[PDB]
């Protein structure tokens, strides 16, 4: 994720 | 891999602390991966 | 298992442990630098802490909830690194930050050099609030180190  | 945490103390400012290090003025770039690099 | 304070982040396989970083427990949330954990889950005693928020560009990650550390360097005053180096007890080092000048603005930066596993140690204002975490920075010409004062956003 770079949870979004 | 077991990655775990263990307490290491309280977070408190220390009065009359040792002061060290300079205050550099640096030109940097930040890439999309979070890498800071000096601008040459 | 989430009592407020500063913590070492350790790894262990079959043999001994290695300290890979440090982080801050505040308001039930654990805060560290992304490069310490690579955004993976953590054990705390018998409990599991799951990643919640993070951002590789900021090099930050929080566990159990959103990022809670809201204090900002005032752009003027001396700060303290509460360094937690591998194998050594926490110590406070006071310094006047320098500045990383970037195209998107200035970031405070501290010219303090510690082992890699000190990553995630908190940087404090005079009220003891955490104004950022130590350990993402640059190596200057002579080989010494300068860390950004890396702070997240409390939404």
């Amino acid at each position: 994720k770079g949870k979004w | 891999v077991d990655m775990y945490i263990e307490r290491a103390g309280d977070i408190t400012w220390e009065k009359d602390a040792e002061v060290t290090g300079n205050s550099p003025r640096l030109d940097v770039a930040l890439d999309e991966s979070g890498d800071f690099s000096l601008v040459e | 298992e989430t009592t407020d304070g500063v913590y070492r982040v350790m790894t262990r396989r079959l043999l001994g442990s290695t300290q890979v970083g440090v982080g801050v427990m505040q308001e039930g949330v654990f805060h560290t630098m992304w490069h310490v954990t690579k955004g993976a889950a953590l054990r705390s005693g018998e409990g599991r802490l799951d990643p919640y928020w993070g951002d590789v560009k900021q090099d930050l990650v929080s566990y159990c909830g959103p990022w809670k550390l809201d204090a900002a360097w005032d752009g003027l005053s001396e700060v303290q690194l509460l360094a937690v180096p591998p194998g050594e007890r926490a110590k406070n080092i006071q310094t006047l930050p320098g500045i990383f000048k970037t195209k998107d603005g200035d970031i405070g930066a501290v010219a303090l050099d510690y082992p890699a596993g000190t990553s995630g140690s908190p940087i404090l204002d005079k009220c003891g609030r955490v104004i950022g975490l130590y350990g993402n920075g640059v190596v200057i010409k002579n080989g010494s180190y300068v860390s950004a004062i890396t702070q997240g956003k409390r939404e």
